């Protein structure tokens, strides 16, 4: 009843939703393999926002160590299909 | 800083083997393979009221009434209230009344 | 979780845990969100304005102060999502999420009851089978003849391979087993 | 019963749990004000407690000097 | 049993004002009504502490399932600094919780009123210690601070939970239950009360203060409590105070506790009993 | 099993060659290892651990005993079935230890303190005794029908 | 305005000064602890992932802990002064404070029946 | 006396049942968490009418339905002191229970 | 089975009911449904069961011992009539601890019939209560585990010297 | 599938959190995730609750039932 | 109450305690005092099963309230009139308490007087 | 639809 299951697709366009959101972060030059610093030009302190807006969407908490390893909204979904199981 | 090469491959080979044994993890149509209700009011809680109440009830009368008061102390009950004015049905005597109840301010 | 912590942790990865961990106070401080916005902002420029330092030292210094800072000004309880460790629905599951073992144990008849699943699963014993003994080789061969080592494991190098110790990270129960 | 999630918009309510919900607490204040009307003792009660010093000395049976 | 009563009413109803579990809230509300109780049967009135038994089952029976299907519909989350607008995407749970709300404090003519007033009267007019009167006067005062906190962190103020709406509380299972224990928190004190056989005599030539004071100090907590919340609405970092910490922080009894006596007995244990 | 003398434990080490074969027995660095002083309480070349408890164990990592937070072969402190964490906590807390005390023990001294004053200074109503009758209810709470009570008398006001 | 670190409160691993003024000694200790977890990890890895395992994997940590808490006390006791002052405050200083008082109270009710002040009214269940 | 003692008793043999029927080895035919909450429903039910009886004309009970065992001058029996405490809070009680397991069928779903 | 002579029973008074509201009575309703759906198939049961009963009817008598010489009479050493005595004497102790239930049923019956009148009505329950609990403390009280007739007989002893020495002044 | 709405209409105006982005830029800041923040303050959250909308809910109804029972009451005796 | 910071804080003399009241003869002050009256006697209390707490003056009004409940038990909002008469007795005793403690406490203050005047 | 194996152990014995 309660709880739909998630999927790729809709992980991949929440991403990029609060992607586009951000205001830094300009909705043209953003894709699912856009690097934070390489091609969006974004720091340190910019990508703990990011990993922390993903974090009070999907409700749940990425560890310290993972979440500076993720890097690109491809690696962030990725993450999260992990966790939560998501194969499809 | 992000993630090294090796471990980067070794999560995404990772990943793939988790989504083809998760895949693996569905069950086909056909598992697993095992080998009157008229309305609510007159079957499903009539039904519930002669069987699993009826009989029940049988039994606890019969125990009590055949079980209970043929022993002398087991069902021992309070006096009754007894007013003034009200008669006794067991002894047939009434009870005189009360004074003539000087205060009626109220 | 999925990647092991080193040995130490740099200055830079301790002044991102302390920027987060007092941005997750300040909401649970600040509760609603623009207010929450707006004081998350101000630390920002706290941070930026204490960003370009190059003598370290007055750097560490720094780092020291503000966590200290960070501490008498913490929240008693501060905000803990329900699957994170300290909250609510934190290893609710592990009473239900069973190995894969005991469906070696199981009853031919309660096999039979999943013939599919159960054929798939020995396809899958069969690989485990086929790929334990190349990456046993892999892991003996990139062992470094040196002491030092990481926690971390090599990939599969090859086409037709497995990544070394796949079983327990393929085969983990799911967070929602039912 | 099941109802299409919302992202990020209000979710479409249902008739019969804002109804519902309506009369739950229409039938409590029309309790609460039928009862104030009916018998108003929750506020001062209705026996008018008196004023120990407006009492007099000859009732109260002091001698007197 | 008054002494004690009142210290724990006023302690339980300390921790319960600066909690952010909805469900440790209510359970701190459960513990200072216990201490009502306890206070009731310091005094000479144990049917008065029967009464509210029954009355205080109700509520939090009602409270509760009201909580849990808040939590329900939120996904398993648990704390009031992620809920809000509960007023308008629940209406069904809001208008339960604000009946349960409402009666817990002590709304005249509805099921608390035939118990908790009562049990006010009687502490304000029976020879008691001073000190446990006032501590349960403030208490009670607490209540209605606590009750205006979940009322307005949890049914007020904007929308603060995760963006994934997954509320349906469209189902009959759910519903009836609350409709049922609605029924009891609204009628089930006053038919109650009208059928108990009379005994333990209350007093009721009382002066005005002290008739309407549970009233009074329940609409005194209420504002007070709505101010304080507007204050925390407000856009304003305050330092944190020892008074608050204590009462976030359970009040030391359970971390100075928990962890003194469990460390000194298997310490005594291993130490001196099995090893020596 | 395949488990010796040698890599069981032993006695209190004295040469250093001694403590280095107890860190490597125990899958210690040597000035890691750490023994209890040789006061003869049965504890020898056994480390001693530090005074934490499971609680501060990293709990976003995969420990190879989940519950208790270990992982395998790590030497395990002599005191860890107290410090598992259904058991003591030693955790750091927001407020130190001394003020937590200090504000427990002067909330409950104030406590007794102020139910004694209330105690020595009650709360009443300008009342009388409460007027019972037939000499205070003699013969309802039992006095004996024989002998003839003392005659309690009320009067009207 | 300083956290005071208890034994059941301790210091955190933040608010410690040992890891600000660092050391290449102290990160020299980081790394080589690092190495013997690493290789304890695989060993442990390897072992729990083998296939052709078809029991469960013995723990010489736990096996020791069992050994040194069960059976090496005695082999490694030796009487000293104080574990002897303990040792006989211990074994006998309850007993004698509670011979002392179940004989008090003994004698006490002995003496108040045989001059008969004490009173069993319904007392015949003794 | 003897609807009293039956009701009261029979509140007792029906909430009895389902633990029988639990381990009776039926569970997996019937809805048990449904049959359950009717189970309490109807032991509400007859928790109300001693409720109403002793609404009515004040009576207190004693039943003393099992004699345990006998233990020289002392005998422990299983008895009921059927007070007004007892049936009130009897029909709170199940009232109360019956909404928690409705709710709990609601709540513990995919469970 | 029971009678009052050992379990008394003060006969019921119950009041006529007066019903001043005219609204019908659900207790009387239910209570006639009651009888009539589950009193007569029970009754009816049982009066089959009875019958059954006086068509197999037997009989049973209650076992009663003749008097043995007391232990007072009885030489020490000689452990026939020493057994004899003592079982005899075991035998009326366990018949004085189901004097000593009957007694406490009878309180416990007058505190439940009289409810808040208990502490005027109860006197004389009370009261045989007190006396007997008073003589069973005097025969049977600071036995021991190994209670027997020598035990019993040393302590009624030592009480009649007592009671003798103080008896004098 | 779920079809999210344009983000595009994610507007910061109108709103505390455009009083909060007033105050940052009066000392000079910006506030990036306000528009993220922005789906709260807008649609049918947009609005205000206050404490007595929430005690006097369903109070219209109550007294219409109220002066309706009061009527019959009036006209029985 | 302002009587108990009359007895705390200015003099506990002529404020009394509630224990020893009265502390007076009840023929002081009074030339024939009546004797208290009640309408109903042991033997009615007994068979209407009164507590010993609520056999006070008042036990005839709370007799006629139990027997109209007996009576008129279905609909039970039926007789609020002699509900509140017993009530008004209740108020009537404690309006009498109330005169005792003042009686008593003027007492107090004329045992002073003329004590200053001694 | 979309159900899954469910892992439990042996309760046949
Ligand atoms: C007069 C002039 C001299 C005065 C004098 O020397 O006084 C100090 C002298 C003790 O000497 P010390 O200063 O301890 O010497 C320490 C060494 O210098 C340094 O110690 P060390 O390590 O070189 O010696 C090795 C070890 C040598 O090994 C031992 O001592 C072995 C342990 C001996 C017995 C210990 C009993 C106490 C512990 C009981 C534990 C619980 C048991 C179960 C209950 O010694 C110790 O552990 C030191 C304590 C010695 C105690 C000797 C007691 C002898 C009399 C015992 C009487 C019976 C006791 C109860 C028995 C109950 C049986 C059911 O006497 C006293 O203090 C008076 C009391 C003596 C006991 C009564
Ligand atoms: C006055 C009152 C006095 C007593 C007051 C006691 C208060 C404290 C109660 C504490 C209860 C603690 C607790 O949680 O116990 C759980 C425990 C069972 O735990 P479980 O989680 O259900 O275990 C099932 C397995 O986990 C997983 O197995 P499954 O899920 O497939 O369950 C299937 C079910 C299937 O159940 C069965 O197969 C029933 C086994 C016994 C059959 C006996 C047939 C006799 C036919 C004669 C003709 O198995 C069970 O329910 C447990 C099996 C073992 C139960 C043994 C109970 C004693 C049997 C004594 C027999 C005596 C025969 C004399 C001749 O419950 C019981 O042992 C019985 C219920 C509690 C006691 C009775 C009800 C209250 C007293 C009424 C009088
Ligand atoms: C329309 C239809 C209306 C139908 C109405 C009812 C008709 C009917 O069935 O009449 C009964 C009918 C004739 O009634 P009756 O002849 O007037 O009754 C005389 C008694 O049966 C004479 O007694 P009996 O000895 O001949 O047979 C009864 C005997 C039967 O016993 C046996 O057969 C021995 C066991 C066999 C086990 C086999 C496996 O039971 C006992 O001795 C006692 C059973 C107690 C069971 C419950 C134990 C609870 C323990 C609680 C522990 C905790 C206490 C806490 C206390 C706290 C306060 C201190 O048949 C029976 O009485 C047979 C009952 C068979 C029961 C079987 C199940 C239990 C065993
Ligand atoms: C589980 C609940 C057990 C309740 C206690 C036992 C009830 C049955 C009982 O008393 O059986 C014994 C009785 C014969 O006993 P009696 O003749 O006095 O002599 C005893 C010497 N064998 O035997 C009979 O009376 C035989 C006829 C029994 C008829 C069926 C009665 C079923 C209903 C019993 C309801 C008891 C409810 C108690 C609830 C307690 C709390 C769980
Ligand atoms: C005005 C008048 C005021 C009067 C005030 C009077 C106050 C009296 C207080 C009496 C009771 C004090 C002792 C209470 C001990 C409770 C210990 C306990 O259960 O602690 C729980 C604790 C872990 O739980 P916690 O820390 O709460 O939560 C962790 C969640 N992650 O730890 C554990 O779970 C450890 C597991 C148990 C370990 C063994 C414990 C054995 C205890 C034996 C005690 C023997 C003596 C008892 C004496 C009682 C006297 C009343
Ligand atoms: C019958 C058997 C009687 C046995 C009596 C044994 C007495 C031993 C007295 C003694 O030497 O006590 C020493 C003890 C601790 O002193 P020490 O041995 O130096 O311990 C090192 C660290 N404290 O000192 C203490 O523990 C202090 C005792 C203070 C009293
Ligand atoms: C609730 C209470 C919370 C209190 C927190 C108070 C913190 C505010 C004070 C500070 O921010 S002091 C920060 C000191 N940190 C530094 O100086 C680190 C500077 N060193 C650097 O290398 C920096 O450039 C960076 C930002 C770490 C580099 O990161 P790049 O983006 O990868």
């Amino acid at each position: 009843s309660d709880a739909p299951p998630l999927t790729l697709d809709g992980i991949k366009d929440r991403v990029l939703y609060v992607l586009k959101l951000y205001d830094k972060i300009d909705p043209e030059k953003l894709s699912v393999n856009s690097h934070f610093m390489k091609d969006l030009g974004l720091d340190s302190l910019d990508q703990v926002e990011i990993i922390m807006a993903m974090e009070d969407e999907f409700g749940f908490e990425i560890p310290d160590i993972d979440a500076e390893k993720l890097m690109c909204p491809q690696e962030i979904v990725d993450y999260i299909a992990d966790k939560k199981d998501v194969y499809e | 800083s992000g993630y090294t090469p090796d471990e980067k491959l070794r999560l995404q080979q990772l990943r793939e083997l988790r989504r083809r044994w998760l895949k693996d993890q569905e069950l086909s149509p056909r598992e697993p393979v095992l080998p009157k209700n008229m309305v609510f009011k007159a079957y499903r809680s009539s039904l519930f009221a002669v069987s699993h109440v009826l009989i029940p009830m049988w039994f606890v009368h019969y125990y009590v009434k055949y079980h209970m008061a043929t022993k002398p102390y087991t069902i021992v009950s309070s006096k009754p209230r007894i007013f003034p004015g009200d008669t006794i049905l067991e002894t047939g005597e009434v009870i005189p009344p009360m004074r003539d109840f000087p205060d009626q301010h109220h | 979780a999925f990647c092991a912590p080193p040995a130490y942790l740099t200055h830079q990865q301790k002044v991102l845990r302390l920027y987060k961990r007092a941005l997750r106070h300040l909401e649970s401080w600040c509760i609603h969100r623009d207010k929450y916005r707006y004081f998350a902002c101000l630390m920002r420029a706290r941070f930026e304005e204490h960003k370009n330092e190059k003598d370290m030292m007055r750097a560490t210094q720094l780092l020291r102060e503000a966590e200290e800072e960070f501490w008498q000004n913490q929240h008693p309880q501060p905000y803990i999502f329900p699957d994170s460790p300290g909250g609510t629905s934190f290893e609710r599951y592990e009473c239900y999420k069973v190995p894969e073992w005991c469906l070696d144990y199981w009853h031919p008849s309660e096999k039979a009851m999943y013939p599919d699943y159960f054929s798939k699963r020995e396809q899958w014993k069969k690989l485990r089978m086929e790929s334990w003994d190349r990456e046993v080789k892999q892991l003996q061969e990139e062992t470094s003849p040196d002491g030092i080592m990481t926690e971390a494991l090599p990939p599969a190098r090859r086409e037709g391979d497995l990544p070394p110790l796949w079983w327990h990270i393929v085969t983990r129960p799911r967070e929602r087993p039912t | 019963v099941h109802i299409q999630p919302r992202y990020r918009e209000f979710p479409q309510l249902t008739r019969s749990q804002v109804i519902q919900g309506e009369f739950l607490s229409s039938l409590m204040w029309f309790w609460i004000l039928w009862r104030f009307w009916h018998d108003s003792d929750a506020v001062l009660g209705h026996f008018s407690y008196p004023d120990p010093s407006q009492w007099t000395d000859e009732e109260l049976g002091i001698p007197p000097d | 049993m008054l002494c004690l009563g009142a210290l724990t009413t006023l302690f339980t109803a300390i921790c319960a004002l600066t909690q952010n579990d909805i469900k440790k809230i209510i359970a701190f509300s459960t513990s200072s009504q216990l201490g009502l109780m306890m206070v009731t049967l310091g005094m000479n009135q144990p049917h008065l502490a029967f009464l509210h038994i029954c009355t205080h089952a109700f509520f939090k029976a009602m409270l509760f399932m009201c909580s849990g299907s808040i939590i329900h519909s939120l996904a398993d989350e648990q704390d009031i600094r992620k809920m809000g607008n509960i007023t308008k995407i629940m209406p069904f749970t809001s208008s339960c919780l604000v009946i349960g709300s409402l009666a817990l404090t002590g709304m005249p003519f509805l099921t608390g009123f035939y118990s908790k007033d009562l049990i006010i009267e009687a502490i304000n007019t029976c020879n008691t210690n001073a000190w446990a009167l006032l501590i349960t006067l403030i208490a009670t005062s607490m209540t209605a601070m606590y009750s205006m906190r979940i009322i307005y962190f949890v049914t007020m103020t904007k929308p603060r939970f995760p963006p994934l709406i997954s509320i349906n509380e469209n189902d009959p299972d759910l519903m009836n239950p609350i409709k049922r224990l609605a029924f009891g928190s609204i009628f089930a004190g006053f038919v109650i009360s009208y059928n108990i056989p009379p005994t333990s005599i209350p007093v009721l030539t009382m002066p005005w203060f002290l008739k309407t004071t549970a009233l009074i100090i329940s609409v005194l907590g209420f504002l007070i409590a709505l101010e304080l919340n507007n204050l925390t609405m407000k856009l304003s970092m305050n330092k944190a105070n020892p008074y608050s910490s204590f009462s976030t922080l359970l009040g030391f009894f359970p971390s100075i506790i928990h962890r003194i006596t469990p460390m000194k007995s298997l310490n005594l244990s291993l130490k001196t009993s099995l090893t020596l | 099993f395949h488990m010796t003398k040698d890599m069981l434990p032993g006695s209190y080490p004295r040469t250093p060659e001694e403590r280095a074969a107890a860190a490597k027995k125990y899958n210690m660095r040597v000035e890691d290892y750490e023994p209890y002083p040789d006061d003869g309480m049965g504890y020898g070349d056994y480390p001693m651990l530090p005074n934490r408890s499971q609680h501060e164990r990293d709990p976003w990592y995969q420990w190879d005993h989940s519950e208790l937070r270990m992982n395998w072969g790590e030497p395990i402190h002599w005191d860890l079935d107290m410090y598992i964490r259904n058991r003591v906590d030693t955790s750091p807390t927001p407020v130190s230890w001394d003020v937590m005390c200090k504000h427990l023990f002067g909330f409950v001294a104030f406590m007794v303190f102020m139910f004694w004053v209330g105690h020595v200074f009650p709360s009443y109503q300008p009342v009388g005794p409460k007027q019972y009758p037939y000499n205070n209810l003699y013969l309802e709470r039992g006095g004996d029908p024989t002998k003839e009570p003392e005659p309690v008398v009320h009067y009207d006001i | 305005s300083k956290y005071k670190p208890a034994p059941l409160a301790t210091l955190p691993s933040t608010l410690d000064p040992a890891e600000y003024d660092v050391s290449p000694e102290t990160r020299r200790a980081q790394v080589e602890r690092l190495s013997i977890r690493a290789r304890l990890k695989r060993e442990y890895l390897l072992q729990y992932n083998d296939p052709k395992r078809v029991s469960h994997i013995e723990d010489p940590a736990l096996i020791r802990w069992t050994y040194a808490r069960s059976a090496n006390i005695y082999p490694n006791f030796r009487p000293t002064p104080k574990n002897s002052l303990l040792g006989a405050v211990a074994g006998f200083g309850p007993l004698i404070f509670w011979y002392y008082v179940f004989k008090t109270d003994r004698d006490r009710k002995e003496r108040l029946i045989q001059e008969g002040k004490l009173d069993r009214k319904f007392n015949i269940s003794y | 006396m003897n609807i009293f003692t039956t009701s009261i008793l029979l509140i007792f043999i029906l909430l009895l049942s389902p633990i029988l029927i639990s381990m009776s080895n039926l569970i997996k035919h019937i809805n048990f968490p449904l049959y359950t909450t009717t189970s309490i429903k109807f032991s509400f039910i007859i928790s109300l009418l001693p409720l109403l009886m002793f609404f009515h004309n004040n009576m207190e009970y004693m039943i003393t339905t099992w004699h345990w065992v006998t233990m020289n001058s002392m005998e422990l029996k299983m008895s009921f002191k059927t007070d007004f405490f007892s049936i009130l809070f009897t029909s709170v009680a199940l009232f109360v229970t019956w909404s928690i397991m409705q709710f709990s069928s609601w709540y513990m779903h995919s469970d | 089975s029971w009678d009052k002579d050992v379990y008394p029973e003060p006969p019921s008074r119950t009041p006529a009911p007066s019903p001043q509201t005219s609204l019908p009575n659900p207790i009387t309703y239910l209570t006639k449904a009651y009888d009539l759906v589950v009193d007569w198939p029970v009754t009816l049961v049982r009066e089959f069961i009875e019958r059954q009963h006086a068509k197999n009817r037997t009989y049973y008598y209650h076992r009663q011992y003749r008097r043995v010489p007391d232990i007072t009479e009885c030489k020490e050493g000689d452990v026939l009539c020493i057994y004899e005595a003592e079982m005899q004497w075991r035998r009326d102790f366990k018949v004085d601890q189901e004097i000593m239930n009957i007694i406490q049923e009878r309180l416990k019956a007058c505190q439940q019939r009289e409810g808040e009148n208990y502490q005027q009505n109860c006197a004389k329950e009370l009261e045989q209560f007190t006396k007997v609990t008073k003589a069973y403390q005097d025969r049977y009280l600071d036995l021991g585990a190994y209670y027997s007739a020598r035990k019993c007989l040393a302590k009624q002893k030592q009480r009649m010297l007592e009671e003798r020495k103080a008896a004098r002044q | 599938k779920m079809e999210l709405p344009d983000y595009r209409q994610w507007k910061i105006e109108g709103t505390p959190l455009e009083t909060v982005q007033k105050k940052l830029a009066a000392r000079g800041l910006r506030d990036p995730w306000a528009r993220n923040e922005a789906w709260r303050y807008m649609g049918g959250f947009a609005g205000n609750i206050t404490f007595p909308s929430v005690i006097l809910k369903g109070f219209k109804w109550g007294f219409a039932a109220f002066v309706v029972a009061l009527g019959a009451e009036y006209f029985l005796d | 109450g302002a009587h108990l910071t009359r007895r705390y804080l200015w003099d506990a003399s002529v404020e009394p305690d509630p224990e020893k009241i009265p502390s007076f003869p009840p023929d002081l002050g009074f030339p024939e005092r009546k004797e208290r009256v009640m309408v109903a006697t042991q033997q009615e209390m007994m068979d209407a099963q009164l507590t010993l707490q609520q056999r006070d003056y008042c036990a005839h009004y709370l007799i006629r309230l139990l027997k109209c409940k007996r009576d008129s038990f279905p609909n039970f909002l039926a007789c609020k009139h002699e509900q509140h008469d017993w009530d008004y007795c209740e108020h009537l005793d404690y309006v009498k308490r109330m005169k005792e403690f003042e009686r008593e406490r003027r007492l107090l203050q004329r045992k002073k007087r003329r004590a200053l005047k001694e | 639809g979309k159900r899954l194996f469910v892992v439990k152990p042996s309760l046949y014995y």
